[PDB]
RNA sequence: AUAUAUUUAUUAAUAUAUUAUCUAUAUUAGUUUAUAUUUUAAUUAUUAUCAUAGUAGAU
RNA sequence: UGCUGACAUGAGUAACGAAAAAAAGGUAUAAACCUUUUCACCUAAAACAUAAGGUUUAACUAUAAAAGUACGGCCCCUAAUUAAAUUGAAUAUAAAUAUAUUUAAGAUGGGAUAAUCUAUAUUAAUAUUUAUCUUAAAAUAUAUAAUUAUAUUAUAUAUUAUAUAUUUAUAUAAUAUAAACUAAUAAAGAUCAGGAAAAUUAAUGUAUACCGUAAUGUAGACCGACUCAGGUAUGUAAGUAGAGAAUAUGAAGGUGAAUUAGAUAAUUAAAGGGAAGGAACUCGGCAAAGAUAGCUCAUAAGUUAGUCAAUAAAGAGUAAUAAGAACAAAGUUGUACAACUGUUUACU
């Protein structure tokens, strides 16, 4: 019994309201494949370099 | 080629000597998620140590990962020989063993339980652990320097031991604990850690740095 | 001669014993910013020496740094930021679902330590005092759900 | 076997091939985002 | 009441849409309002826009 | 295997409430109890002066709390710098609120 | 698989004792080591200033402000652009940082508020406002005077 | 080893109770085992559980 | 078999979805929540770390901490491939557009430094898959520099004692269990003949960006209408025993369930045993039962010469002579069709 106050069935889910809904969100950071990427507008400074680092300008 | 290095084994005081690494020391790390505390004895650490360290891992005391983000240094102990050093590192692993192991139905009454009757935790962080490394220390500390004490001048008047935490706030009052006559004796002083540039960025070269200044000689 | 982390080091000694920066100041200039940063109480998982702000989503670690030095005279050794997720909600099930907005986090570790003012007894305060907004929604709730013959039924709050 | 279970998410493929940019890069794609639009839809692409 | 909402603006277009209730329809609210509150803050007068 | 035509009023009323197995008995079965004075059921014991009689049991063998030396012995402001206040969930605070869903037995009638 | 027609497997050898290595450790951790209660870190071991600079994050070292303590709206009102148009850059620059200070506190204040206590009193919010108005204000007099 | 009574002189011993039969280093990188090293890290007796009711013979 | 809304009958009936639980206390409010003890299940998982996914469901609003050295993305480079992009007049075409060349994008791939911790920038000059076989030699046991048999064929780092620049590094010599297993060159068999792309010095320089980080992830947290016995990628996966990741137990961990408590009628499903017969059953030995080694020997006819037949059937050696876990292991022959291994009607 995950919530004791409810003895019988009535319908709640096992977290949340709905399991359904809208999909067409805007992405975030912290959903997609490991190689997605959103950023921040936090760094527009430096150069990657060529190795896979980073060079503050 | 040379896959073993100098922390791939558990490196005697034979070997501190004839190497010459570091001076007599121990260093104490903790860890900034899970709370829980990682003694070594150089200042890295690898996976090899948190295995021989984390034994007996559950829901509460969870075995950590070597992500060095959240790793960082505690409490560094300088002693006057290496055998004291090695002979620390050992107390303080036994200690490790019996309070997760052989004695945990007794070292769990000792820790602070919530409502519930679990271990406090804000998130997955517990201070228990913490608490326990300093207290284990002390205790340690006290048996080791018990065995061998020469109260006098042998060749030349040993160093003084010191330890260096990273404020003075993690360590208990100096009066109900870290004051008996034993410690004083040898003249332990409870001394802070440079606290000038980034620490946990740039520990390697505080320890260093720390490293020479124990070197007096 | 010296390893970079060296020099980095020695840098930062050096500009806090000659009272400057103790980091790199950058070639753009903000004269005027409107960017405001929200203390945060300690967590358990703290030391004295830390604080914990909630920054503009677009702030750079550097940038933090140079804001509490400039403006505040407060200087930060160690930044470092921690991006909250949005959970989705929605205050009702007939809306549309939207994800709550993303909170960037900065924690900064500190020279001296710092204890936050105790809170206020709830007799002094007008505003810090929980009773009157919960209450209100247990009793919004109660008058929402009360379908029937529950309307007579004594409420609690 | 078993069916139902034809839908397997993907991000990245449901980005690349139901996105705005999927769509709003071609004709038909424009096409199609401005039919929607014209019908006042909220959602205009994934 | 924890939101983090205060902080920023998301979901403007549903906001508008809720603070913006087409005025004949006005009364269908009003009952919400005037049903989920105690009466030592309520006044018998209409609101103004 | 199926209803060929709906089941009218009657037929309804007198299938449930009809025999006298179906529908519930008068209990006839009650004392007084010889140690509370109120009702009771026969051949069977008393909750409440059970139920005390367990309390005394319960207080005085009870065994004392594990109360760790080193948290009495700090000052509210280390406590709260050491140990800040946490927010609890949904799930977290209607547990707490255990009148909801939990109650107590009710006092049996007195028996003259 | 252990079939009943399976026989004992050889013991391993076992390395003379005339040639056995000794281990380069023979004294090891003490056997008379008890465990003893957690100590608690304490404060008393501080000596957190009182100039320290978060303070400015609180008004008059006050956890937050009552309704007293705070401004009282009729005795403010925010700047006016001609009077703005009276003040120097170093003056305007002051009073920008100045404000943004105060917007600061008021805003860790509004979230304590609304994120604990849930009020909707919103008297920090307004003084925020207040301020923001005067900001842009700033901002106008600026680009004009350029 | 700890605690309580007795003897002896806070050490040692008797009685009782409780607890434990661990751990750590070396044998060329990792794991297991074996031996040596450190500590106090025991043998018997009678039970118990799992393997289709583990299985066979009885009842 | 009209559309929508409300309410009936079936009916308080079927069902509550693989399952081990019990006492005491939180709490004179508990089968269902928490704690302690007992019992049990999973244990090459129902454990521990992860990938993708997802109404953040997490130990929660005071919330998931990175210069890099096993930390990933980001960045450099490209494969399959994509492109309202580029080329009097690239070619073609009712429009849409297609084709060829360039350019750009595109990981499921490649990218020096590192615990004696390391330094990526600017300027100037010039590798498919696959095995470690045989001889040799050292060393060892019985025998007499000859012979029989035997572990080893290469590296992985500690100690002792010496020589070099001078207690930091190298070199030398001696000592140091067995079974698995790891990355690196070595050596070499077959044809099915085994990716693409992006320099060194000399000087100067480094104040270390942004994002990921919770928990679930063989599932109550994803795809399956459901808190659905279905589908879902990777590494460890204690010991004892074994050829083995089979099978048996289970150290540690986790766990014992939105249904409970009694008798277990007729009957149904899944199992255990069964006298005397032993296929008489039945369309039809369907179902069920049947194993006298699992190691070492031995092993016929036919035959395309391939221990194909063949794991040949029967048989032998090892304690078993009345039996006592589980798993592997289930006969012979004739005929029709097809050479054989394979593919097919997702769901008869
Ligand atoms: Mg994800
Ligand atoms: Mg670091
Ligand atoms: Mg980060
Ligand atoms: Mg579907
Ligand atoms: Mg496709
Ligand atoms: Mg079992
Ligand atoms: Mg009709
Ligand atoms: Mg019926
Ligand atoms: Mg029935
Ligand atoms: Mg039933
Ligand atoms: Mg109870
Ligand atoms: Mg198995
Ligand atoms: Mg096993
Ligand atoms: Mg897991
Ligand atoms: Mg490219
Ligand atoms: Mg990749
Ligand atoms: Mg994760
Ligand atoms: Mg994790
Ligand atoms: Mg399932
Ligand atoms: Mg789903
Ligand atoms: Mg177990
Ligand atoms: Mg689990
Ligand atoms: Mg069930
Ligand atoms: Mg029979
Ligand atoms: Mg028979
Ligand atoms: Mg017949
Ligand atoms: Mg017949
Ligand atoms: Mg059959
Ligand atoms: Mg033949
Ligand atoms: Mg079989
Ligand atoms: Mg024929
Ligand atoms: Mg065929
Ligand atoms: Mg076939
Ligand atoms: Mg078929």
């Amino acid at each position: 019994l995950t919530r004791p106050w409810k003895k019988y069935r009535d319908g709640e889910l096992f977290y949340g309201l709905s399991k359904v809904g809208n999909k067409r969100v805007p992405l975030t950071t912290k959903q997609g494949n490991k190689t997605m990427y959103k950023g921040t507008r936090a760094s527009g400074i430096g150069r990657h370099t060529k190795f896979g680092g980073y060079v503050i300008n | 080629m040379k896959v073993n290095h100098s922390i791939s084994r558990f490196r005697p005081a034979s070997w501190f000597e004839k190497t010459k690494i570091i001076p007599p020391q121990v260093y104490i790390f903790r860890n900034l998620e899970y709370g829980q505390v990682l003694y070594s004895q150089f200042p890295n650490f690898s996976q090899t140590q948190v295995d021989k360290l984390f034994v007996r891992p559950n829901w509460s005391n969870r075995k950590p990962s070597l992500r060095r983000d959240i790793w960082k240094c505690m409490c560094v102990v300088n002693l006057q020989n290496y055998k004291q050093s090695v002979h620390l590192y050992q107390n303080l692993c036994r200690l490790r063993y019996l309070r997760d192991v052989a004695q945990r139905k007794e070292s769990d009454k000792l820790r602070k339980k919530d409502s519930n009757g679990h271990v406090w935790y804000s998130g997955q962080y517990r201070p228990t652990y913490c608490q326990e490394a300093v207290a284990d220390l002390r205790e340690s500390l006290l048996k080791v320097f018990e065995n061998a004490t020469p109260a006098e001048k042998q060749t030349v008047p040993a160093k003084k031991p010191s330890i260096y935490w990273e404020d003075p706030w993690r360590m208990g009052d100096k009066d109900k604990h870290w004051n008996y006559d034993v410690f004083n004796a040898l003249g332990l002083e409870h001394k802070l850690i440079q606290r000038v540039g980034n620490i946990a960025r740039e520990e390697s070269v505080i320890l260093k740095e720390l490293a020479k200044l124990e070197s007096h000689p | 001669d010296i390893n970079v982390s060296e020099k980095i080091y020695k840098w930062t000694k050096a500009g806090i014993e000659q009272g400057k920066e103790h980091f790199k100041v950058g070639g753009n200039k903000v004269y005027f910013p409107k960017a405001r940063i929200i203390l945060l109480r300690p967590n358990a998982k703290h030391t004295p020496y830390q604080a914990k702000f909630i920054v503009p989503k677009s702030f750079n670690k550097l940038d933090l740094r140079d804001y509490l030095y400039h403006i505040y005279g407060l200087r930060a050794m160690n930044i470092t930021t921690q991006l909250l997720h949005g959970k989705f909600n929605r205050m009702n099930l007939q809306t549309t679902r939207f994800r709550e907005p993303q909170i960037k986090k900065m924690t900064i570790e500190m020279e001296e330590p710092f204890i936050w003012p105790e809170e206020p007894r709830p007799d002094e305060n007008s505003f810090w005092d929980s009773t009157t907004p919960d209450n209100m929604e247990k009793y919004r709730e109660e008058r929402l759900n009360c379908l029937g013959s529950d309307a007579n039924k004594p409420g609690t709050a | 076997k078993s069916r139902g279970n034809t839908y397997q998410p993907s991000t990245l493929k449901r980005k690349r091939t139901f996105g705005f940019l999927a769509r709003a890069k071609s004709k038909q794609g424009s096409k199609i985002l401005k039919r929607r639009k014209l019908k006042g839809r909220w959602f205009l692409s994934h | 009441s924890g939101s983090y909402q205060h902080l920023s603006n998301v979901g403007s277009r549903v906001m508008k849409r809720l603070g913006n209730r087409p005025k004949n329809f006005l009364p269908h609210s009003e009952k919400f309002i005037k049903k989920s509150t105690p009466e030592f803050m309520k006044s018998d007068l209409k609101e103004v826009d | 295997a199926v209803p060929k035509k709906k089941v009218s009023h009657q037929k309804k009323r007198q299938k449930l409430y009809g025999p006298g197995k179906k529908q519930l008995k008068m209990i006839h079965h009650l004392n007084k109890c010889p140690s509370c004075g109120h009702y009771k059921r026969a051949n069977t014991l008393c909750m409440y002066c059970v139920g005390q009689i367990s309390h005394i049991w319960k207080t005085h063998t009870a065994k004392e709390e594990i109360k760790p030396r080193q948290e009495e012995e700090l000052s509210e402001l280390d406590q709260r710098v050491l140990y800040p206040g946490r927010r609890d969930t949904k799930y977290t605070k209607d547990l707490k609120d255990k009148d909801n869903y939990l109650e107590r037995r009710v006092r049996t009638l007195k028996k003259d | 698989a252990r079939t009943k027609f399976t026989k004992p497997k050889p013991k391993q050898p076992v390395l003379p004792k005339d040639k056995i290595r000794p281990p380069t450790q023979l004294t090891h951790h003490s056997n008379n080591l008890r465990i003893t209660e957690p100590i608690p870190p304490t404060t008393s071991n501080l000596r957190c200033p009182d100039d320290h600079p978060l303070w400015q994050f609180f008004s008059n070292k006050k956890f937050i402000r009552s309704a007293d303590d705070l401004p009282p709206s009729s005795h403010i009102r925010p700047w006016s652009i001609p009077e703005l148009r009276h003040k120097s850059f170093n003056d305007l620059h002051s009073l920008w940082y100045n404000c943004l200070r105060e917007q600061n506190v008021l805003a860790r204040e509004n979230h304590l508020l609304k994120n604990i206590v849930g009020s909707t009193h919103d008297e920090f919010s307004e003084l925020s406002n207040s301020i923001r108005t005067t900001m842009w204000q700033i901002r106008h007099v600026l680009n004009e005077r350029e």
